[PDB]
């Protein structure tokens, strides 16, 4: 018996920042999805069409594993259909989805008293993304319509901006981790089943 | 539909990088008043001098942006509210001089002394030195030679400063497209609408003028009424008919007349409502006050207090090596942070100034939706009027007995009303006249109506029309009385509390009313009532998004400022006087002086 590694996705000492979001492919391993409720009480956890406790009567293909850190308020902008910033400059789900997300609070880990600066997310950006795509580009947005030849001001913003989280902050303010596992099944077998 | 969208961006950016300035400098602002050390100060002044930096060149960016081209009202507000910044829009020389004259006018008047006739042993200050030898004793000399000194002192040396102080800040006034100065401090109550809706900064001195006429009635009677209780302390020092003396108002100026209760007491044999013993004997501490006050706020609809409040907050005085500030203030810091700052103790004033406080923060968090130059007062007055009407209801017996901190079968005294409401009426009442008159006279220097050279002899002489006092002995030219004031000569406005009283008192009964109650106004209690709970999250929700003709609208349904509630709450106190005053006579003539 195999175990999925899902030990080494939840438990990290470090994860990334949501616009260069990680992506881990899960194949070829029995995944008992049971463990997943070893930690403490999960702020967000809602399946999209997966029915919650009958993970282990399925079987798939390959699963994806995407995690990343964002703020409390953002987390419901993880679901398919919404908008706002993340949803649209930084991670955006499909309108049809299969599977669903963990989220919960990382303030005890993520937090400094002079601010953590670690961590950034995208303001500005032409057009929105399509699902499931990310952007990594650092160039100078233009608002307006004189070109200044790749330096900030006046209607040109760097584009990238740091959270700073500290301990003093509220909950709505408060760093979160979120965990998306999408699930898929296609016409190639299927290697990952329950126990 | 070609710079709106630049406006959305730029203001994007403003919001983002405008949060993370301000709770560095929030920070260090609360790190120094609960800590005080010298290198605090310095990171104080190190995190302020950025945020001012980066703001002045904000607006400086943001001046170009044509306001006509823009459509929608919420950016035009943040945009309006954003270039208003000139308040140094002026010369450099200009700026230090103007700086250098109101420090040397704060430095005066905190450093000044007076000194007694007698031997100068004495020679006190303000501090708790004068203040309170004319706030306690009852003797005529000794009341009036400090009176007279203070003025002596502050006002010769005050006056060229005051003179200089009127014509820079007119030129600062006029070079920020204004007619003066007090245009400039009137414009914070001007207001645009859609639906009508509009304020115009010029009706402010139209209603002001309104409402007090409807004060003078209930006014006249308590100003015979203390005069009365006066002839008895000072026999032979106050005419029947005429204006009280100013040195024997209780207080330094007469702002207000709270230090005359003593002698003032209708029914002497009948003490108030003290509940400081019941506290002690039930072993209470500051963290059971405080969440008496979060329970009363939750009873009626309002959110809870959230564990940074409980787990930051200062909440008694440390007892270690820290000195600190105790004066009671409530801190909002951003990114969902808040915060008082009490050396709070186990008496009754505390128990209300928790709740004063508490409002406070809860008018905050209300508010903390909007984007973040909409996270204001909706007006001058709003956060005080906010803050007052819950501790209005919180002092009531209902409440009290129905905490546990009165016995259960209690019964309500009628001669208990009538001292209760003549200490409210004392507190509140006496202090509109000083205030209407201040800025009335302010208004009119800046206006340029009273000449430079008889500005005393216009102070007096509208002093003793409608607030009804009498100077003791008579002042030239020479002298400047009102720069005496704190709230004058280190600048500030002055008609926020003439705005704040209404308001609080039309709130009051808005709610009292959607609570179903019924009887006298100044007994009723808004817990336990969800209703009225909505009500008031309707208008703390909204900032200054919206015009505060609509958020008055929203609760009390009106569009101004009318003084019929007052006139409700005092209702018994009215009939009262009436009654006792209908042998002796009303009103002063303004010719008896106590010189010759
Ligand atoms: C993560 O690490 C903690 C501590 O090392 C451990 O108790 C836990 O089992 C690990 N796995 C998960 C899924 O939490
Ligand atoms: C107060 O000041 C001291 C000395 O600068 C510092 O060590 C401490 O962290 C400050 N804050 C406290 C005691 O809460
Ligand atoms: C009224 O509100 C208070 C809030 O302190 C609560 O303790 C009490 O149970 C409520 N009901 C009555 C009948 O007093
Ligand atoms: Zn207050």
């Amino acid at each position: 018996t195999n175990l999925c590694p899902f030990d080494e996705v939840f438990n990290a000492t470090r994860f990334a920042s949501v616009y260069a979001w990680n992506r881990k492919r899960i194949s070829n391993c029995v995944a008992d999805y049971s463990v997943l409720y070893n930690f403490a009480p999960f702020f967000a956890f809602k399946c999209y069409g997966v029915s919650p406790t009958k993970l282990n009567d399925l079987c798939f293909t390959n699963v994806y594993a995407d995690s990343f850190v964002i703020r409390g308020n953002e987390v419901s902008q993880i679901a398919p259909g919404q908008t706002g910033n993340i949803a649209d400059y930084n991670y955006k789900l499909p309108d049809d989805f299969t599977g669903c997300v963990i989220a919960w609070n990382s303030n005890k880990l993520d937090s400094k008293v002079g601010g953590n600066y670690n961590y950034l997310y995208r303001l500005f950006r032409k057009s929105n993304l399509k699902p499931f795509e990310r952007d990594i580009s650092t160039e100078i947005y233009q608002a307006g319509n004189k070109p200044c030849n790749g330096v900030a001001g006046f209607n040109c913003y760097f584009p990238l901006r740091s959270y700073g989280f500290r301990p003093t902050y509220g909950v709505g303010h408060q760093p979160y981790r979120v965990v998306v596992l999408s699930f898929e099944l296609l016409h190639a077998p299927a290697t990952v089943c329950g126990p | 539909s070609l710079t709106e969208e630049n406006a959305k961006t730029f203001l994007n950016n403003f919001n983002q990088e405008a949060e993370d300035l301000s709770y560095q400098s929030s920070l260090a602002s609360w790190n120094y008043n609960t800590n005080i050390t010298e290198e605090n100060a310095q990171k104080m002044s190190e995190a302020a001098a950025k945020w001012s930096a980066f703001y002045e060149e904000q607006s400086k960016t943001a001046q170009s942006f044509s306001l006509q081209e823009i459509q929608t009202p919420i950016i035009k507000r943040q945009l309006q509210a954003l270039q208003q910044s000139g308040s140094s829009a002026l010369s450099a020389d200009k700026n230090k001089q103007l700086n250098t004259i109101l420090n040397t006018m704060s430095t005066i008047y905190s450093t000044g002394k007076v000194c007694n006739p007698k031997n100068p042993q004495e020679c006190l200050l303000l501090e708790p030195g004068l203040d309170e030898i004319m706030a306690t004793s009852t003797d005529y000399n000794s009341r009036l030679w400090a009176w007279e000194g203070w003025r002596a002192e502050v006002g010769k040396q005050l006056r060229p400063l005051y003179e200089e102080y009127v014509v820079l800040k007119n030129e600062m006034a006029r070079a920020n497209n204004y007619n003066d100065y007090g245009d400039y401090w009137r414009g914070d109550y001007e207001a645009e609408g859609a639906d009508g809706y509009n304020y115009n900064r010029n009706q402010l001195i139209e209603d002001v003028e309104r409402t007090f006429a409807e004060i003078k009635p209930l006014y006249e009677h308590l100003h015979a009424y203390v005069r009365r209780k006066l002839m008895d302390t000072y026999p032979s020092y106050i005419s029947p008919t005429g204006c009280l003396p100013a040195h024997l108002l209780g207080d330094m100026w007469g702002r207000f007349w709270t230090n005359l209760y003593p002698l003032t007491v209708p029914f002497a044999q009948k003490p108030n409502i003290d509940v400081t013993d019941a506290m002690m004997n039930q072993g209470w501490d500051a963290e059971r006050i405080f969440q008496e006050a979060e329970k009363f706020f939750v009873s009626v609809g309002l959110p809870h207090m959230t564990q940074g409040f409980w787990a930051n907050s200062m909440l008694t005085e440390p007892a270690d090596g820290r000195k600190v500030v105790c004066h009671p203030t409530a801190w909002d810091l951003g990114h969902g942070d808040f915060r008082i700052k009490m050396c709070t103790k186990v008496t009754m004033d505390n128990f209300l100034t928790a709740h004063h406080e508490m409002g406070h923060i809860q008018y905050d968090m209300a508010y903390a939706r909007q984007p973040f130059l909409l996270r204001n007062g909706a007006n001058e007055g709003f956060h005080e009027a906010v803050g007052e009407i819950m501790s209005l209801s919180a002092a009531t017996p209902k409440h009290l007995k129905s905490i546990g901190l009165l016995p259960s079968d209690f019964q309500e005294d009628s001669e208990t009303e009538i001292n209760f409401l003549l200490k409210q009426a004392l507190t509140i009442v006496g202090t509109l006249p000083f205030t209407y008159m201040l800025e009335k006279w302010r208004w009119m220097v800046f206006r340029g109506e009273i000449p430079k050279e008889q500005w005393m002899k216009k102070w007096w002489e509208m002093k003793r029309e409608i607030v009804g006092v009498v100077e003791p002995l008579p002042h030239d030219e020479t002298y400047c009385d009102p720069a005496s004031l704190f709230h004058v000569s280190n600048d500030y406005s002055f008609i926020r509390y003439y705005t704040r009283t209404i308001y609080q008192f039309q709130f009051q009964e808005a709610l009292c009313q959607a609570a179903k109650y019924n009887g006298s106004l100044h007994k009723c209690d808004i817990s336990n009532s969800t209703e009225a709970g909505q009500k008031l999250l309707k208008m703390l929700s909204l900032g200054n998004s919206e015009p505060w003709t609509k958020a008055l609208e929203n609760v009390v349904g009106a569009r101004n400022m009318d003084v019929k509630p007052l006139l409700n709450y005092f209702q018994p106190l009215f009939d009262w006087l009436k009654e006792q005053n209908r042998n002796s006579f009303v009103g002063w003539n303004t010719e008896w002086s106590p010189y010759a």
